[PDB]
């Protein structure tokens, strides 16, 4: 796809495994081999060896610069580097956009409007951004039932 | 020079006149506001341009209003 | 009790100081050909010709391009000259824009006491017109006396 | 090059005199009282 | 008269003013009604002569303030010091500091960002710091990390002090105004009790625990086996070994016998050659010498007991032929005005960081200071950034001062109104004076690089071409230098290295100091200096001067200090205010201390810093590019910052990537300053209309209305992103470089 | 309503002088003559910048330009209690007296001044520029 | 400070360093030079001499000008730099 090779017969994507634990080793040659600074780059290493394990695991696609590239269109091979952490991160971003339109119409409805937004009313955002779970269900059947959009005759609309 | 334009939308408020620092302003009778006054601008031609008037009128939208236009030694601000 | 307002009047933009009115600034600054407001002013402007045209030969002969060859007193003197000419020029358009030919003196009249004296005639278009030929011969007199003091006699000085 | 010479006319005139001549006579233009 | 006023709970201490937000406002008390109260709030904050027209209230909220400044500031040492006992090598530096370098930072390996816990050396990985704590500890005679432990947890301890007593000195017993206004008491307890007494105290600790610890450590005893500090005090032969003048005991101090404490209390001058830092028998001498000086100066003025001065009786004799009644009523300014007093500390203690820049650069006054040329480059940089601050600060409240506490019923022909009567006079010489300036010394830039760039290195300003040698700096240094001989007879050697006297000083193989050569580019880049200081000068002074009143706005002091303009009429009024000529002094203190500092890290690392090899050869790091280089812009753009720029952008993949980071991050802020700068309110405000629009469709408008950032909020967010975002620059490439070839 | 004349006998505060007085515009385009009473001798805030002790009686001060009188004026009408007219004197001769010009101040309604500069309409009736176009009129002034 | 019997003495016509001393030179000295400066009086005629004469001026000396004296008719005086890829 696209002129990649997979990342774990990519001969570039190893020689990047090579020389990171070249570096990280030659670092590791100026200190104890039992003292506190060595075990962090001890540590540094089989970070690197768990990162480089699990990128050809998952089948990325390594180019010419031996480097995993992500393809976006939307391939079924492909899912997990757009895809899937795309939906992932639309429902926690949709939870986040839900439960501050919810507040919003929860403090409209109050004495003092203005000062719920300088202190937010923790249980009244706490019993909100539980209900934020489940908010696709929630935004489209506000969308059908015509409560997610205000028509036009009761919005403010500068002049032509 | 400057244009200084009064509209109808005036409450009498006065504090059109007392933001001018160049005596522009003046309240004339008038009998379309419950304080019956409205603003004038018969010294314009002293009008600096600075909207001090506009910046204190509380009519929304105002009802003193001024066109920057041909500016001479008056709208200018000098003392050379 | 030493610093007074100007000709005792508070609200006119200066102050007598004794940069101003001293006994030794004040003489001076009468003398100079520029504010003497009864001579003919083809006279006087000779006088400002002659000054300015001198001094200017020492920064064009000393500082210049051609400084350190044996043309460095022809260089530098028609550098003089040429500064001389274009201010001439300066002088020229000036008088053309600020003064109308037929119109009056853009001068005050009245002195520092309340005598009343002649109106200045170097603020007209006459008057300036005879100024700017006096700044034309004096210039390139002052700038040709100097290039025959410095380059022609070669009088001794610690730097020529 | 075919004349080197006029290098060192036109470049002083249009370099120098000519900014001259336009700006003098737009200064003596623009505050003409007319 | 001078006596303690204070009143008994003035304030309860409640939570319930901490809920409301702009409970110091009028108007922000309220509640909000558009996000610019956000802004208010935080602008009004601090603002404590707009919150009440009382002044004693003003000035408890001052003393408080100060109290909880102190908290912050102690609770910063006590981190500092936490950071040298438990997150530093500072053991490891101390046994060989020529080799190791400081570092008193470990980050957490958590993203990659171990990677920036370097080889700092020692057997430690951690970022690698130049704030210089490090020498001040071994100045300070610290062993262990042990005593960095005790002074941090005694620091948090009066940290808690602070706290308690910015709480005491509100809610349980505050002072009233006449407290206060006891300026000649205020004055002699800060000269005598805190400067005086403090450099007693500290002059002390210089002769019993700075003086033998840092004696030993230049012997090369190991600091493990070095007797600790109360030992010297206790066994006082152990401290007679070092300093025979210690067996005699205190009685050649009370016999006037003090040239037999001539053994530990010098006037050597110059450098450690061992360390590369100043002496300390001379920082004892030196500590003592204005503590007895201090100490002295603060008893002049009059409190209560009769003998003093009345400070008011020692400005209204000062009157003067040509100021007629002068120094009348500056009493009643600095007595009654918190901005006047802020204007004048503000001026005092940004020159005086200036003056600490300087005088630490040049006369290194800690061990191994000077060799480490990161601690000197970021402490001149730091202490330039500072002082640069605070005197723009100073003419801010100066300018404060002059809208909103300048009374001209009580003053009439003094000083004050006769500098506002010829302002005009003021301005236009220094206006004068700044252009002269800046042709010539930056035309003189521009026409060397212009000859240069034309093939003319004749006709340029070199010191090959045509020579502008300093000739008064070339003098006074040589004045310097040759002073020990007739002038100063009783000095060993002579105040700095820097001056003329040899003394080649070499500190684990890199320089400490040598003679500092003045030439063309010095004569050059010293009057860019006095440009942009005199530019700065120039706005800062001007909108002190017309503050109250100009020709264009005669009634400008009615509209205050932060505000905008008064419109578009006389042609348009924008900044007007004296707040905008802070604004646009903020970015001349930019160019100003930039170039100062720029002209700093190539004259040294040109001139000063390198290393010396055998047979008494010197390597700079740029070696001597500073005479014809920086005489031309495209030297400074090309062997400045494109060469020595070439460690902070290929610092990638290693410890200086952080550098390289926020390198970059600054680059973002700078150009994230330059939208909010050349833009202006409307358009952001109906752009935010447009997305107020949108969020009405779908129902998401808050009841606090977005609104644009104000005309002066918007200048102060884009001054304040230029100056953190060119800064950061700066910081980062400074200690990209010095670090990478230090 | 008679306008006052300018007395030129009246003598001027007592100020040491200022660098923000009068420049040339007064010697030929005009100046700014305001002239007031007072109860006492006060010190007051010059509008050019600086003190000046002002006189007990009548006080006449020079300034150049009429936001330097209304300047001045607003802060004798709120800090004193100080009724003040100033003129515009040319250099002629002639002095033509600006304010107030019915007598009373203009934050006050006389029935003798008449609407001038006022429409009758609001912003938004104003007309478009399109429909205006070659005109010397413009979408305000009719 | 106001009089309304002398306009120029209230507003600032100062002649504040003029003198109004009729003559401190020589007729020998006067006549000398406004007979030398006489064609050189009238600002129209004096533009037009100025401009002509000014561009023939400069265009003289730029063309009869030697190697030594200026460089751009000097000429290169050396083996031209071949600049990269041969060009
Ligand atoms: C309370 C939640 C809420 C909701 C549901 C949305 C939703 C909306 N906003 Mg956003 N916005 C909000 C908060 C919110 N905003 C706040 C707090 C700010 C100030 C930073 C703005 C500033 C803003 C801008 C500048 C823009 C939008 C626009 C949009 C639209 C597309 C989303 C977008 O551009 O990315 C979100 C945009 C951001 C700048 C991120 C802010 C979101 C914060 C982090 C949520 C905070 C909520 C929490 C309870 C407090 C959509 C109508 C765009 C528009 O006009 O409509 C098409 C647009 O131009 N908004
Ligand atoms: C707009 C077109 C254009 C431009 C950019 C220039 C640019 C240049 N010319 Mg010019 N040149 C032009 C038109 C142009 N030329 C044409 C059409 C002719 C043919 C008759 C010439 C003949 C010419 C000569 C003989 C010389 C130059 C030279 C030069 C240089 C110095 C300027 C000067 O002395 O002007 C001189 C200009 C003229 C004699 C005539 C200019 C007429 C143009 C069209 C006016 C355009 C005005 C413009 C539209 C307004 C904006 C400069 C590189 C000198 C040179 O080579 O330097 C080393 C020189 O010796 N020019
Ligand atoms: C295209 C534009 C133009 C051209 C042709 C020149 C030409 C020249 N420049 Mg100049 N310059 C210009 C633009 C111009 N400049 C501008 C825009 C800048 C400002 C950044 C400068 C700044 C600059 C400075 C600072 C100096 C030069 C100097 C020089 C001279 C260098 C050659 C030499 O060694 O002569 C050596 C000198 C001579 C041979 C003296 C000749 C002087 C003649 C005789 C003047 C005669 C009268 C004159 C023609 C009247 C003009 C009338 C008007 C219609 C133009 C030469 C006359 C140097 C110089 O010596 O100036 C004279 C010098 O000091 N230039
Ligand atoms: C000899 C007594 C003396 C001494 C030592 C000081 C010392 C100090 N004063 Mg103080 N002051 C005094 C008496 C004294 N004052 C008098 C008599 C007046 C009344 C007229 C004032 C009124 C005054 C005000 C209004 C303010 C100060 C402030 C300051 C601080 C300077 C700011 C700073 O960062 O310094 C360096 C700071 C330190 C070194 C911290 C030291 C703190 C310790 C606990 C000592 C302070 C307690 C006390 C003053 C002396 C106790 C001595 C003790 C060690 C035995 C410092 C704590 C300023 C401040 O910050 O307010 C809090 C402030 O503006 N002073
Ligand atoms: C505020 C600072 C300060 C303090 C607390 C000390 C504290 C001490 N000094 Mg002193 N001393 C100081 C300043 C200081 N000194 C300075 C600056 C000098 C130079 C004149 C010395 C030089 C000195 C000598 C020569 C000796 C002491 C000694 C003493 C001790 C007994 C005197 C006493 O406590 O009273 C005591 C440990 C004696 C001692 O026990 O030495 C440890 C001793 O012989 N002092
Ligand atoms: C001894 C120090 C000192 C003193 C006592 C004060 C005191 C005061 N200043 Mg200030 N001033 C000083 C020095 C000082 N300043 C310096 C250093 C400058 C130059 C910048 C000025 C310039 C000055 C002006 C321009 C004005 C004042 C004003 C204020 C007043 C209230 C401001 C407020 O509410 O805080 C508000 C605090 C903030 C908005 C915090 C923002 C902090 C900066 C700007 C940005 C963050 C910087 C940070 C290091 C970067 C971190 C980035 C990271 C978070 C990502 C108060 C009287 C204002 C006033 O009205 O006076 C009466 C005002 O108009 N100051
Ligand atoms: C490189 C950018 C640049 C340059 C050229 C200028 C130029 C100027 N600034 Mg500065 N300044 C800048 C950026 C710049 N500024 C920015 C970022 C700000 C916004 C905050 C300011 C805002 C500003 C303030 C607020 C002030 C200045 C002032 C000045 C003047 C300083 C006096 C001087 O050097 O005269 C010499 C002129 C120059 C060096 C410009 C180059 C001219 C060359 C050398 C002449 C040869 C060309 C030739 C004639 C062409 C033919 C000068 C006109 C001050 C002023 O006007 O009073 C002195 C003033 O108070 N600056
Ligand atoms: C030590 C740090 C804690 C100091 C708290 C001091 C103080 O505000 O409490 C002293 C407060 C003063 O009580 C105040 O009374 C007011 C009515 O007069 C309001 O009710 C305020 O909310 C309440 O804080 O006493 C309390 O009731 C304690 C509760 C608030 C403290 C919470 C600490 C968290
Ligand atoms: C720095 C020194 C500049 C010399 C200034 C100096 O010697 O001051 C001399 C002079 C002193 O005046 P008096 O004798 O009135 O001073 C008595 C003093 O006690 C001030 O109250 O000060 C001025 O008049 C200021 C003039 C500044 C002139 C512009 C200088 C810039
Ligand atoms: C988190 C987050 C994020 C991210 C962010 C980004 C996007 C970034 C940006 C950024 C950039 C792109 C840049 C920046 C830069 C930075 C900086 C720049 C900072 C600084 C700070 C500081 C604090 C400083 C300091 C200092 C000073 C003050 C002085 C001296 C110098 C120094 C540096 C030291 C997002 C949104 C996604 C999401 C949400 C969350
Ligand atoms: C961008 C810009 C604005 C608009 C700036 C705004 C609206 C400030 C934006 C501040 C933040 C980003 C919005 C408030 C954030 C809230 C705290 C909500 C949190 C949401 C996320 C940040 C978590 C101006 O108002 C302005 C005014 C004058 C000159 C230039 C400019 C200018 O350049
Ligand atoms: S401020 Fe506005 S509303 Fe008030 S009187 Fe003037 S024009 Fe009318």
């Amino acid at each position: 796809v696209a002129g990649l090779t997979p990342c774990k017969e990519s001969k570039g994507f190893a020689k990047r495994q090579k020389q990171e634990i070249k570096k990280l080793e030659g670092r590791l040659k100026l200190y104890a081999p039992d003292s506190a600074p060595a075990l962090a780059i001890n540590a540094t290493i089989e970070k690197t060896k768990r990162r480089f394990e699990f990128y050809g695991n998952q089948g990325l696609l390594c180019g010419t610069d031996g480097l995993p590239h992500l393809i976006v269109d939307g391939d079924q091979a492909h899912l997990g580097e757009f895809v899937y952490p795309g939906l992932v991160f639309l429902y926690i971003a949709g939870w986040i956009g839900w439960v501050g339109r919810a507040y919003l119409i929860d403090v409209r409805t109050s004495k003092k409007p203005t000062e719920k937004e300088i202190i937010i009313d923790v249980p009244l955002a706490l019993r909100i951004m539980s209900k934020g779970l489940t908010w696709p269900v929630a935004a489209i059947g506000e969308l059908r039932s015509g409560k997610l959009v205000e028509k036009s005759s009761n919005i403010t609309v500068s002049p032509r | 020079a400057h244009s200084v334009k009064i509209y109808d939308t005036c409450i009498g408020c006065t504090q059109c006149v007392r933001a001018c620092p160049t005596d522009v302003l003046e309240m004339v009778p008038w009998d379309g506001c419950k304080a019956s006054q409205i603003a004038s601008a018969p010294r314009t031609e002293d009008c600096v341009g600075c909207k001090r008037c506009e910046s204190a009128c509380p009519t929304d939208f105002l009802s003193v209003r001024v066109y920057l236009g041909a500016e001479t030694t008056r709208s200018m601000g000098l003392a050379y | 009790q030493v610093i007074e307002p100007l000709n005792g009047d508070p609200f006119i933009g200066g102050l007598e100081t004794p940069v101003t009115s001293s006994p030794l600034i004040a003489w001076y600054l009468s003398n100079l050909p520029a504010y003497r407001t009864a001579v003919a002013p083809l006279l006087r402007g000779v006088e400002i010709g002659l000054a300015h045209g001198y001094l200017l030969v020492g920064p064009f002969v000393l500082a210049g391009p051609l400084r350190n060859s044996a043309v460095r007193g022809e260089a530098g003197s028609l550098a003089a000259a040429g500064l001389v000419a274009i201010l001439t020029m300066c002088l020229t358009i000036y008088g053309i824009a600020s003064f109308k030919e037929g119109e009056a003196s853009k001068a005050p009249s009245l002195t520092l006491t309340g005598r009343q004296k002649a109106a200045d005639k170097l603020q007209t278009a006459e008057g300036w017109a005879g100024f700017t030929g006096g700044f034309f011969f004096g210039g390139l007199s002052g700038v040709a006396w100097a290039y025959i003091l410095l380059y022609v006699l070669n009088l001794p000085y610690p730097v020529k | 090059m075919t004349a080197s010479y006029l290098p060192s006319i036109f470049v002083p005139l249009i370099g120098l005199v000519f900014p001259a001549i336009t700006m003098a006579s737009l200064f003596i233009y623009i505050e003409q009282d007319e | 008269e001078v006596k303690i006023m204070v009143e008994k709970d003035p304030v309860k201490t409640s939570f319930e003013k901490w809920a409301k937000p702009g409970h110091f406002s009028r108007t922000l008390a309220k509640g909000p009604n558009t996000t610019t109260w956000i802004w208010n709030l935080h602008a009004d904050a601090h603002d404590f002569d707009s919150h009440t027209n009382d002044l004693e209230e003003i000035s408890r909220k001052v003393f408080s303030a100060h109290f909880g400044q102190l908290a912050v500031i102690f609770i910063w040492l006590s981190g500092m010091y936490f950071h040298g006992a438990r997150f530093s090598n500072y053991e490891a530096w101390l046994s060989d500091p020529t080799h190791i370098k400081p570092s008193a930072q470990v980050v957490w390996p958590i993203v990659g960002q171990k990677i920036l816990n370097g080889d700092v050396g020692g057997g430690f990985q951690g970022i690698q710091i130049t704030s210089g704590f490090f020498q001040l500890w071994r100045a300070s005679g610290i062993t262990s990390e042990l005593q960095l432990y005790t002074t941090a947890i005694g620091g948090l301890i009066f940290a808690a002090l602070m706290l308690f007593a910015g709480w005491f000195h509100y809610h349980k017993a505050a002072p009233k105004l006449a407290w206060f206004q006891n300026v000649e008491s205020m004055l002699n307890h800060h000269l005598a009790g805190l400067l005086g007494l403090g450099s007693l105290a500290w002059a002390g600790h210089q002769v019993h625990v700075s003086l033998p610890i840092n004696r030993l450590l230049d012997a090369g005893v190991d600091p493990k086996e070095i007797p600790l500090p109360h030992e010297f005090i206790l066994n006082r032969d152990l401290l007679a070994q070092l300093y025979p003048s210690f067996s005699k005991g205190l009685t050649p101090f009370f016999t006037l016998n003090w040239s037999e404490y001539s053994d530990f209390l010098t006037f050597r001058g110059g450098l450690n050659p061992v360390t590369g830092g100043l002496w300390l028998t001379d920082t004892a001498h030196h500590h003592l010498a204005i503590a007895v000086l201090f100490l002295v100066a603060g008893h002049m003025y009059r409190t209560n007991f009769g003998i003093g001065h009345s400070m008011k009786e020692i400005l209204e004799a000062h009157k003067g032929p040509f100021t007629g009644e002068g120094h009348k009523g500056l009493y009643e300014i600095l007595t009654t005005s918190w901005h006047a007093q802020l204007a004048i500390n503000l001026a005092m203690l940004g020159s005086l960081t200036i003056i600490v820049a300087h005088h630490m650069y040049a006369m290194p006054p800690y061990p191994y200071l000077a060799t480490d040329y990161a601690t000197q480059l970021s402490l001149f940089t730091h202490h330039m950034w500072i002082g640069g601050f605070l005197v723009v600060g100073a003419a801010a409240h100066a300018a404060i001062f002059m809208v909103r506490d300048y009374d001209p019923t009580t003053q009439y022909n003094n000083l004050l109104d006769r500098v506002l009567r010829h302002r005009d006079a003021i301005i236009s010489h220094l206006n004068w004076v700044c252009i002269f300036l800046g042709f010539h010394s930056f035309g003189l830039y521009i026409h060397n690089d212009t000859m240069s760039a034309l093939g003319r290195p004749q006709d340029m300003f070199s010191d090959t071409a045509i020579q502008l040698q300093p000739v008064f700096a070339q003098w006074i240094q040589n004045t310097h230098a040759l002073a020990p001989s007739l002038t100063a007879p009783n000095a060993t050697a002579s105040t700095s290295l820097t001056w003329g006297g040899g003394d080649l000083v070499a500190v684990g193989g890199k320089v400490a100091l040598l003679p500092i050569p003045l030439g063309t580019a010095d004569f050059l880049v010293h009057h860019i200096h006095a440009f942009t200081i005199h530019v700065t000068v120039l706005i800062l002074l001007k909108g002190v001067l017309f503050a109250r009143s100009s020709r264009l706005i005669p009634d400008k002091a009615n509209l205050g200090f932060r505000f905008p303009c008064d419109g578009p009429g006389r042609g348009g009024t924008c900044q007007v205010s004296a707040w905008d000529h802070v604004f646009l002094g903020l970015f001349w203190m930019y160019n100003a201390i930039s170039v100062v500092i720029f002209h700093f890290s190539w004259k040294m690392q040109s001139d000063v810093w390198g290393s010396i090899s055998d047979q008494g050869v010197v390597t700079h790091i740029t070696g001597g590019n500073f005479a014809q280089s920086s005489i031309t812009i495209n030297g400074w753009l090309r062997d400045f910052l494109w060469a020595q720029a070439s460690q902070v952008i290929q610092s990638y993949g290693s410890s200086l990537s952080a550098y390289g980071l926020l390198f970059l991050g600054a680059h973002f802020v700078w150009a994230f300053s330059l939208m909010f700068l050349f833009s202006g309110r409307g358009y952001w405000q109906e752009l935010i209309e447009s997305i107020v629009w949108a969020h009405n469709k779908l129902k998401v408008a808050p009841a606090i209305q977005p609104r644009a950032l104000s005309i002066v909020q918007g200048r102060a967010v884009g001054v304040a992103h230029y100056l953190l975002g060119g800064i950061a620059t700066t910081w980062a490439f400074f200690l990209a470089r010095i670090i990478s070839v230090g | 309503f008679t306008p006052p004349t300018l007395n030129a006998d009246t003598p001027a505060p007592i100020f040491g002088g200022s660098t923000g007085g009068l420049l040339r515009k007064a010697q030929v385009e005009e100046f700014y003559v305001i002239t007031w009473e007072s109860p006492k001798e006060q010190i007051f805030e010059m509008p050019t910048g600086g003190a000046a002790i002002m006189r007990s009686g009548p006080n006449l001060l020079k300034l150049a330009r009429k936001e330097q009188c209304l300047a001045l004026g607003a802060r004798l009408r709120t800090k004193f209690k100080i009724q003040y007219q100033f003129y515009r004197v040319f250099p002629n001769g002639e002095v033509q007296y600006l304010h107030p010009k019915d007598g009373v101040y203009p934050e006050k309604v006389n029935a003798g001044r008449t609407a001038v500069g006022v429409n009758n309409r609001s912003i938004g009736q104003n007309a478009n520029p399109a429909e205006l176009k070659f005109a010397h009129k413009q979408a305000y002034d009719l | 400070y106001f009089d309304l019997g002398e306009i120029d003495n209230t507003t600032g016509n100062w002649d504040l360093y003029g003198n109004d001393d009729p003559n401190r030179y020589n007729g020998f000295q006067n006549k000398f030079f406004e007979t030398f400066a006489g064609a050189f009086t009238k600002r129209g005629l004096l533009l037009k001499f100025l401009v002509l004469g000014g561009a023939t001026t400069i265009g003289y000396l730029g063309s009869t000008s030697s190697g030594d004296l200026l460089a751009i008719k000097n000429g290169p005086k050396q083996a031209p730099i071949m600049g990269p890829r041969g060009r």
